[PDB]
């Protein structure tokens, strides 16, 4: 048998090594469902697992939707694209709904510490943002807002409890700025957030230790890359 | 050339 | 319908959704019509990628499992068994497709060799994980397919044929890895390469490219196996 | 010496 918590975490680590992220997410969902708090290491296993799962689905959906755009333009040729893009969409939506379900049923705890609350709320914003990437209906407004709320709630915590060099704070601001640019269609808000975030973390880089510096400068480079792309430096 | 987000 | 399944398999390929692609190709095969050379490759690519990932994962887990003593619990064995069962199920599906629809009395030697190579290949995948007494029969089921394909390729095809070349490459891999006959493996790879080399002069731009590709895989294997 | 080709 061996579907006790420790064994589920062991199997999620093993699934990661084997690049079986569908399986890893399943083990992590089962581990979450045991009701114990996730350690920082455990949190990352859950995040990595689902990030990879949705990652592949989103990637596929983008491929199909671009093809569909070509198919429906003025003066092109003569349903499979739409049908199959809908299959992938439904599948992707199901995964987000699963992650969001876990976050609201077990992971988001008023009781949790600042770094973990931020982690999960950033996660809630990411997965709603993923739903908003494919949302076309009247639901788009509700979804967009559900992501805004989660990121903003996470922002508020990160800005009080964390230093501007915190990789979790940095990561959140990066994603929230991507949300503004892509989803909310607020490039001005996005550029500013990314600029401020980077500039504030830069002003504190001197204090950081060997390990801290590596994780922080990683995200800062992602912010800088985005800023270069968005502004045209 | 694609925007960066979560690692 | 069939058209739509092939269309969707091509779309799944573009979206790198090989699990879906294999499903569509299985459904297209099940329509009963002959797959076109293009359509065969779609089926092969789809399943090759699916099993490819499973085998890769199984090798990772089995290595972790064998490097016992540096820890190993029931999760390594249990999870390696999960992946194994899953992988075995895919092979069983492909082989089912092959016996039920693809391997037919007489077609063109190219399609004929392709599907028997395929049969050998998927039995070899099963052999890769096989541990019991079944190992013997699975190994034999692969030997038979590869040999039946060999017989066709050696009669109907020139030694430069990429399908003939590819088959010989995989059968030599079978002789080395699976059958544990390195002598037989080295010889097959040597003969195959040497015979295709003796006919390279005849080939056109398109032909040459495909043939020399496999010839390099044969040469790389020979270098690895002989230690030169 | 790396993995055999197939």
């Amino acid at each position: 048998p061996h579907m006790e918590r420790a064994s589920l975490i062991q199997k999620a680590k093993l699934a990661e090594q084997a690049e079986r992220y569908e399986d890893m997410a399943a083990f992590m969902k089962g581990a979450v469902e045991k009701g114990e708090e996730l350690s920082c290491e455990e949190r990352n296993l859950l995040s990595v697992a689902y990030k990879n799962v949705v990652g592949g689905q989103r990637a596929a959906w983008r491929v199909l939707s671009s093809i569909e755009q070509k198919s429906n333009e003025e003066g092109s040729a003569a349903p499979e694209v739409r049908e199959y893009r809908e299959k992938v969409e439904t599948e992707l939506q199901g995964v987000c709904d699963t992650v969001l379900g876990l976050l609201d049923s077990h992971l988001i705890k008023e009781a949790g510490d600042a770094e973990s609350r931020v982690f999960y709320l950033k996660m809630k914003g990411d997965y709603y943002r993923y739903l908003a990437e494919v949302a076309t209906g009247d639901d788009k407004k509700r979804i967009i807002d559900s992501a805004r709320s989660a990121y903003q709630e996470a922002m508020d915590i990160s800005k009080k409890e964390m230093p501007p060099t915190n990789p979790i704070r940095l990561g959140l601001a990066l994603n929230f700025s991507v949300f503004h640019y892509e989803i909310a269609n607020s490039p001005e808000e996005a550029i500013s957030l990314a600029k401020t975030t980077f500039d504030e973390a830069m002003a504190d880089l001197h204090t950081l230790s060997e390990d801290s510096y590596k994780d922080s400068t990683l995200i800062m480079q992602l912010l800088r890359d985005n800023l270069t792309l968005w502004t045209g430096s | 050339l694609r925007r960066n987000s979560g690692c």
